[PDB]
């Protein structure tokens, strides 16, 4: 079992679906939950779902926000998750 | 659909366990899934799909399994017997059968090009035997051309296939 | 024999549920069911939840005439606990 496996918040790096069903989950788990969005996502209903969200890939094309791998990081380490 | 109700339980426990024996050998640590093409009564590994599905919905209706909550249960550190409490392997249940289909803005009559627009309505039904998993539809959405033309997931279970 | 259903001890039990009904009885007003136009309205859907909604849509009109149900929701899951 790797060391710091404990958790209180979780973020999902994706979109849509998934990432509602995700937030349901973690959710009845008792975890907060946070979300990423690009821009031109800014009215995915995920965006909405979590406790917290981050908007992502400023700049860059959609799905590139998407796979904006440090962006994603960058905002796990800023909320806490 | 789930499980393949098609083919015998015996052939399909057969697949199950090759499945197993193959994720046994390299400790395959949270969800995945193993895929075979079948051809009169062989089957032929292709792939492992080391993450969850879109279709892991109809497997949770069939076995009462949570699979995304043990997914999050798994990376911290839980055993799945005693403490996330799952069954043994000839325990997990077996409850009927399940059917998704994924409602997307693909237009059949033009070659299923993804239609995009306000959605102006959107009544999504229930009932007995309905599960939705919901992406991007509601009232007064804007569908994008940018990412996937999924609407909402929908699956139907009960103990019978036709119904 | 036509409907199908099993034996007596055969009959399933499968995990629990449980079911809320959501009306417009307002708590903090003695529980009088309120009217007025439905402005939004946004359901929960996934896995171990069933919706057996009554009028309750974007633009519905709740009228004094009637019981107060908006929809029932209900959860089902192989513990009680979730």
């Amino acid at each position: 079992v790797p060391r710091g496996s404990h958790m209180k918040k979780l973020l999902v790096a994706n979109r849509g679906e998934i990432a509602v069903r995700v937030f349901r989950a973690c959710n009845e788990l008792g975890l907060s939950t946070v979300a990423v969005y690009a821009r031109e996502d800014e009215y995915s209903v995920h965006r909405f779902k979590a406790d917290e969200s981050y908007l992502i890939g400023q700049g860059k094309k959609p799905i590139d926000a998407y796979l904006d791998i440090d962006d994603i990081i960058r905002v796990a380490l800023e909320s806490g998750a | 659909i789930a499980p393949a109700v098609g083919l015998s339980p015996d052939f399909r426990n057969e697949i199950c366990e090759a499945a197993v024996k193959l994720c046994k050998n390299v400790g395959y640590v949270n969800a995945g899934t193993v895929e075979f093409l079948v051809k009169d009564d062989k089957f032929y590994f292709i792939e492992v799909n080391p993450r969850v599905q879109v279709e892991h919905t109809i497997t949770e209706l069939i076995t009462g399994v949570d699979i995304v909550q043990a997914q999050i249960l798994i990376a911290q550190g839980k055993d799945l017997h005693r403490e996330i409490g799952l069954p043994a392997q000839s325990e997990i249940p077996l409850l009927g059968s399940a059917i998704q289909c994924r409602i997307t803005t693909e237009d059949p009559q033009n070659g299923f090009l993804p239609d995009t627009g306000k959605i102006d309505t959107y009544r999504s039904p229930g009932g007995f035997g309905i599960r939705l998993d919901v992406g991007n539809a509601y009232a007064g959405y804007e569908v994008t051309p940018y990412f996937d033309s999924l609407l909402v997931k929908v699956c139907t279970f009960a103990n019978e296939f036709s119904d």
